[PDB]
């Protein structure tokens, strides 16, 4: 995805709601300086003419795929149970519940993601042209 | 006109098109099979061609055009001319007639083949059948020999020259491009190319088209040269289908293809398996090839005492400390190079690499001919029969007729002054 | 294994001795042509292409200054400078 | 053929150094942190020869 | 002759490295969360062999 | 962000040895340290993108050719 | 004189940028087969060619020149002189 | 070179270094010069005597380059030498050579159109065999290491 | 099944009924943004002639197994 530096400003904005802010090939060169983007390799946080690079964007509880609501849920269950009535009976259960939550995200992730070593392989595809 | 009509340049310019995709072919399978041997117009000079990583390709394109030059010239006699349409009254009578003519046949084959060795056609031969190899087609042309002098026949690469072809499969017109220095043109080309205007250092280099185009009035092939869009005058000349000495030779037909592909393309994808194979393995080996020492950082052991201390000298550590980085990769290096030596084996019989008889040949042999003749046909398609058909003939037809000029012909009757020609195999015997 | 994998693929390439050459204590017409049709197997046709850059010219320009030193018996230019071949043909008697 | 190398997250071991590094360089780092991805089908490949 | 990978949901490694990253790639995982599904026929291929 | 995380939550478990000690709370907060640090570590190979073919110093030299 | 009007010491300088892509292949390639065959031009006297680490190379250099000298120029006679006074006359007559 | 006579009479050698050579697409050879530097003292007497009609003392040790240019006639098809010394044409020294049988060879192992020089043919497996060097150098030096 | 949009607006409604979204093949490209079904490669929440994805919705406490 493309950011778009202000014409006038010439800098970038790294706002808080950017998670993660990594370039798209192997090397990121992207740091955060005073709240902008700035970039560590050139010495400089003016950009012209935008950057394209790899961000996780936060949402809301919703807006989020219903086998990560449980898992949010459990994790969150776990913390609230311990900082405020913290019961080892229950913190027992929780804990087991939640390695369940992560096993059926991990589920979600490769159902949802389609990955495949031959074709969808940066590297193996090139290799299968024959 | 007819073809000649648009010119020279404008229809060489507008089979380029055409060309293009067999360009790309053959220098696909150059970068698999040596590189240097068809090289990109773009590069020259500094291209610095990279070895390909698997080595198979390299060595049967040689093996196979090795092989085949034993074949298609050996070192005997391999042409023969009968007579035919008229043997009927030669052969059941006239014992004496039978003698004379078979002597005088055979006085042309062996001054045919002087010819041949005495102006370096073998070598030049040579080159022709490792680019048939690598590249879809060559065309040979054989200039007119005047006086006494040693004239090599030229050889054109795929992209210096085009030809068009129907389904038919005849060849329509044919345009070559030729780079020649102004100091190096011939008397009559520098004359011409002078008039055109400007002065021309002898560095100067300038572009000579020959066209060869089929008029519509008539079946005769007329072809010639011009320099910047303008035709010199002694170029012009009428010649006969079978006795053009532009010949354009074609390893593996296609129908409704002017040209020919290259044996390799249809191992080219399988080189291609090999080499992306190989290039893993050297480059996994080049991983191995490089020492870093692990010291486990919850260890005794510090690395500037051993790197301090002399040989034989007692340091204080343990050494489950050190350790060092190691490519684990056991179990994907045997599968690779199992598949690996199993393309090798395959390239191995589809180039002719193994075979133990021909490895050891100490003299030419007429059986030997024959032997190698036939593994060519037994493996490795029909190309032998079919390349050496569209190559051995034409070149005894051209020279024949350009040197019957040149030569002393004695009294010879009816057709002998014109016989038969039998090539290959089957004029080994 | 690498390594000597790659050295097998050198050796080839460059006619590593297999015993090929190495065996026997004389120098004959037969191990020439043996040579000879071994160099056109590899190397592509160097063999060859030495033959028509190397061994042709060199022989050309001798010819002419040993015609200085040796008045050849017959006159006429063509048998005083014959066409020369310097392919398999010249190896042997004939 | 594809190399692919599986650095486990709760290792000490650090790829930067590892890359950084000269041969017969000093790392700080477990051999065991460092492990590299492998096709396993061996049973597979033996039936289908 | 087919090819499945049997990624363990319970570790670390993600499919989502393995197959963006290049040749020879540092990827952060473990070995043993990437396994590849096999045909456990083997008694009966001998015996039907 | 995996290193805000992380620094809170190792803030989080030093705050409580030291000052106020509640057991299960430690013990809930060390297992979430140790998935913090796994984390920023997938986030450093993930950021650096280190490459043993051609990334490094030693071999990229080597596979030149 | 076209050719020459610069000189030969003129042509030799802008030929000779042509030829240093090829000097720098044959140091390159000498540089792993035998350092000694081609030598750079700044070193000289004090040069200590350092042994390449295969011996591959410098084995095969030697053996290929070898094998080339046996076929192209052994004792035996090596080039044929044809005497044809006609194309075909000459046997004829 | 000429036989001079029955005095013995080696061949030159000139190393890729010292000669330069410019061709055409056609194959032949427009123009193409050697570099030889030789002692005063070892000068040949027709070179001594140029260089001495030059003008300046030269020491024996010192060696002067002399230069030999073959250029096509652009008039007649016919190769033309001259040698130059410190940029003075060798009075004498002219002589047209006779067409395509001139003493310099020039020779290319490997010959590819639209070049002017030649390749060795160790290029063609100089990257197998580099690769074999960086093998055996660390293989070598782990046992350095042991 | 197709997920049609309204004709003036060319935006589909992610319902909270729907359980998961899924494309049919693989590499699953419809996600949530806002309530609507937004596609992350073509960065475009407006579509035109619908889409064909894998839904789950949910069902009553009957009607299951």
């Amino acid at each position: 995805i493309t950011l778009l530096p202000d014409v006038y400003s010439n800098l970038i904005v790294y706002s808080d709601d950017y998670l993660s802010l990594m370039s798209t090939s192997g090397q990121s060169i992207y740091v955060n300086r005073g709240g902008y983007v700035y970039d560590r390799t050139s010495q400089s946080d003016r950009f012209d003419s935008g950057i394209t690079v790899n961000i996780i964007r936060l949402r809301d509880y919703d807006e989020m795929p219903e086998c990560f609501r449980y898992w949010i849920v459990t994790k969150a269950s776990r913390q609230f149970n311990n900082r405020f009535f913290g019961a080892p009976e229950v913190e027992g259960v929780l804990q087991e519940e939640e390695d369940e939550a992560r096993r059926l995200c991990m589920e979600y992730e490769m159902d949802y993601g389609g990955y495949n070593m031959l074709d969808g392989d940066a590297f193996t595809s090139g290799l299968l042209t024959r | 006109t007819g073809l000649a009509e648009d010119g020279a340049k404008s229809v060489y310019e507008r089979l380029k098109n055409d060309r293009a995709p067999y360009e790309t072919r053959a220098q696909n399978c150059a970068q698999y099979t040596i590189p240097s041997l068809f090289p990109k117009d773009s590069d020259n000079a500094s291209t610095d061609y990279q070895t390909p990583w698997q080595a198979v390709g390299a060595r049967g394109l040689n093996n196979l055009a090795s092989k085949l030059m034993l074949a298609l010239f050996p070192m005997q006699t391999w042409m023969r001319l009968t007579i035919s349409e008229y043997e009927a009254k030669q052969l059941l009578s006239d014992p004496d007639g039978l003698a004379k003519v078979d002597e005088g046949l055979s006085m042309v084959e062996r001054i045919i083949m002087n010819y041949i060795e005495s102006n370096s056609y073998r070598v030049t031969l040579f080159e022709a059948l490792k680019q048939l190899v690598v590249a879809g087609n060559v065309l040979l042309y054989l200039p007119e020999p005047e006086g006494s002098n040693y004239n090599p026949m030229k050889l054109y690469r795929l992209s210096s020259y085009v030809v068009q072809r129907d389904a038919f499969g005849n060849v329509l017109q044919m345009v070559t491009r030729d780079q020649i220095a102004f100091g190096a043109l011939p008397e009559d080309i520098r004359k011409a190319v002078e008039g055109q205007g400007g002065e021309k250092k002898a560095d100067e280099t300038i572009d000579v088209y020959t066209h060869i185009y089929l008029d519509e009035d008539s079946g005769e092939y007329l072809r010639y040269e011009e320099v910047e869009g303008m035709e010199v005058q002694g170029s012009d000349g009428t010649y006969p289908k079978e006795a053009c000495p532009y010949i354009p030779i074609r390893m593996v037909r296609l129908d409704g293809e002017s040209y020919g592909r290259s044996y390799i393309e249809e191992y080219l994808g399988d080189l291609r398996s090999l080499e992306n194979l190989q290039e893993a393995i050297v480059k996994m080996s080049m991983i191995s090839s490089k020492v870093i020492g692990l010291v486990n950082p919850a260890g005794i052991t510090q690395p500037r005492r051993l790197t301090k201390a002399q040989t034989g000298d007692f340091v204080t550590g343990r050494p489950e400390d050190i350790s060092f980085l190691q490519l684990e990769k056991q179990a994907d290096f045997t599968v690779a190079k199992a598949v690996s030596d199993a393309i090798e084996a395959r390239l191995s019989f589809a180039f002719m690499l193994n075979s133990a008889v021909q490895r050891t040949g100490e003299r030419v042999t007429a059986e030997e001919i024959r032997y190698v003749a036939s593994e060519l046909e037994d493996t490795l398609g029909g190309v032998y029969s079919i390349l050496s058909q569209e190559l051995q003939l034409p070149l005894v037809r051209v020279l024949l007729k350009q040197l019957q000029a040149t030569q002393q012909i004695p009294e010879l009757p009816k057709e002998a002054v014109e016989p038969t020609i039998s090539t290959g195999l089957e004029a080994i015997g | 294994a690498v390594s000597d994998a790659i050295e097998a693929r050198l050796s080839f390439a460059f006619m590593l001795n297999s015993a090929v050459q190495r065996t026997g204590e004389r120098v004959t017409a037969e191990e020439i042509r043996y040579v000879a049709s071994e160099l056109e197997d590899t190397l592509g046709g160097v063999y060859s292409i030495l033959s028509q850059e190397l061994q042709l010219p060199l022989v050309r320009v001798l010819l002419k200054q040993l015609q200085a030193t040796q008045q050849i018996p017959e006159l006429p230019k063509e048998a005083v400078e014959p066409t020369i071949s310097t392919g398999l043909e010249a190896i042997g008697r004939g």
